[PDB]
DNA sequence: TGCATCCGTGAGTCGAGGGT
DNA sequence: TTGTGGGAGCTGTCACGGATGCA
RNA sequence: CCUCGA
């Protein structure tokens, strides 16, 4: 739990190593979820 | 030029030749270039070189390198943070982040088919520019040429556009908010109060 | 499947990338969206001999 | 020869591509949609291509193709959730939608209560005994399998299986009071 | 290189209910 | 996947600053 | 967003 001090606050360009260093996972689909049921499609925007 | 010669140099179109620029770009050198005109020239040169500076000096002062401004990668907002919910009636209410998301997979995917079938040069070239247009949508939604729509004809709010405003995060959800503990009624007068 | 640039840095005004490389933004526009093409890299070496 | 004509196929048919943007465009309404469907319609021709009769009319084959993926996903959207985008989903729609879902929106307060004791539930369990109480706690509450709730406690099967019956007996016997004030003396 | 034009910015606060 | 095939609105806003583009 | 309230 933070402890809310902090001394700064800093922005940068993210590098693509650093996009991809974020990520859990790409997305290939363009499917959300299944119309019959509601459950999210692998790869998809809501996998 | 490219049936002759074409063994002599390297061209091309798009984000990838920009690229390929910004490898080849001497920050140090067109850094101290643009110090030289404005230590040494005048008028608009100086005004233009010192616009300039700004930029090259600041990518040079900084580690981070220009390659940053061409993206080979796009990130992905969490899904809570553009939420999808069903409505009475069957239909679904999507943030216009996701339908800008789904553009941006659609094009890359149909991107990815037309390269692997080896299609002709300008349709490849077609979806290439598409791609590109649809990351601007996601991105900045309406800053260059016609906004993408959804129904009804309006522009889908962007990744900026969530932040600009008074509708946007800073000035919605950061520099105010709701709150807990409090409620509202019509005021009456009471001339029986203490102060 | 191809780079494409940050519409933050093209197009926001003024140019980051036409600051940069010191192109003017009208051709960024013709080059990022394929209306006109850019030498990349040309071989002096091999064009003089 | 393959190549040789994929160069007949640009030369002959990009003018069409030109006009046939309009087309489609006239028939979707929303640009980035004709141009996702001119785009698909030139996929399937290049990938087509070899089976077209040459000298005819490509312009009506073409605009056959886009006839025709412009009805495949006509009905590629009758199977997938019927989306809607908006700027902001409302706190109107945020609720209407908790209204019928498993969880629904929560207030601080009902998660506070629930980190609090169930002050009935809490006393009725403190009365069984320490075994009980525990052999009721792992099997109802932490749904171990009866061999693993075995692996704890350091007693066997058997042991652990009278003990949790036994418990479940007797916490039925206190606990009437609040099975009645819930609902669970249907 | 010198400007004219164009384009990109900003344009009060809090409420109610209705509900593609 | 073959005789022909090009949108629906839009503008009844305004002051200001600085890039951008033109010549 | 619309219509409304101060």
């Amino acid at each position: 739990l933070d402890v809310n001090f902090f001394d700064e606050l800093r922005i940068g360009l993210a590098t693509a190593e650093d996009i991809r260093q974020w990520s859990y996972g790409e997305v290939k689909k363009p499917e959300t979820i299944n119309y019959r049921t509601l459950k999210p499609e692998k790869d998809g925007l809501f996998c | 030029l490219v049936d002759r010669y074409g063994e002599y140099f390297t061209g091309a179109m798009g984000a990838e030749s920009i690229q390929k620029l910004i490898e080849n770009f001497d920050i140090d050198a067109e850094a101290e270039s643009l110090r030289d005109v404005i230590r040494n020239g005048k008028g608009q040169k100086k005004l233009r070189a010192l616009k300039r500076l700004k930029v090259v000096a600041a990518f040079q002062q900084s580690g981070n390198s220009p390659m940053g401004m061409v993206l080979d990668a796009v990130p992905v907002i969490p899904p809570e943070l553009r939420p999808m919910v069903q409505l009475d009636g069957g239909r679904f209410a999507t943030s216009d982040l996701n339908d800008l998301y789904r553009r941006v997979i659609n094009r890359n995917n149909r991107l990815k088919r037309l390269i692997d079938l080896g299609a002709p040069e300008i349709i490849v070239n077609n979806e290439k520019r598409m791609l590109q247009e649809s990351v601007d949508a996601l991105f900045d939604n309406g800053r260059r040429g016609r906004p993408v729509t959804g129904p009804g004809n309006r522009p889908l709010k962007s990744l900026s556009d969530l932040l600009k405003g008074k509708q946007g995060r800073f000035r919605q959800n950061l520099l105010g908010k709701r709150v807990d503990y409090s409620g509202r009624s019509v005021i009456v007068v009471g001339p029986q109060l203490k102060l | 499947a191809a780079p494409v640039t940050h519409i933050w840095y093209f197009k926001g005004v003024p140019s980051r990338l036409g600051y940069l490389l010191d192109l003017a933004p009208k051709d960024l526009e013709k080059i990022i969206y394929f209306a006109a093409y850019v030498i990349t890299s040309v071989d002096e070496e091999m064009r003089h001999n | 020869t393959d190549e040789e004509l994929t160069a007949r196929f640009e030369r002959d048919a990009i003018p069409l591509l030109d006009q046939l943007y309009g087309g489609a465009l006239r028939m979707t309404r929303n640009p980035a949609d004709a141009e996702d469907l001119l785009q698909e319609t030139m996929v399937k021709a290049y990938a087509g291509f070899r089976s077209f009769r040459h000298g005819t009319n490509l312009k009506a084959w073409l605009y056959r193709i886009l006839t025709n993926t412009y009805i495949n996903s006509y009905r590629k959207k009758q199977r997938q959730p019927a989306e809607y985008p908006t700027e902001q989903i409302t706190d109107w729609q945020l609720a209407s939608n908790a209204e019928h879902s498993s969880t629904g929106l929560r207030s601080a307060e009902v998660e506070a209560l629930e980190a609090l004791p169930d002050t009935e539930i809490k006393e009725a369990l403190q009365a069984l005994p320490e075994e009980f109480r525990m052999a009721v706690y792992y099997a109802d509450v932490e749904g171990f399998p009866y061999k693993e709730i075995a692996e704890i406690m350091d007693t066997p099967i058997g042991t652990v299986m009278s003990r949790l019956h036994r418990g479940r007996r007797q916490l039925r016997g206190l606990l009437a009071d609040v099975a009645r004030d819930r609902g669970f003396a249907r």
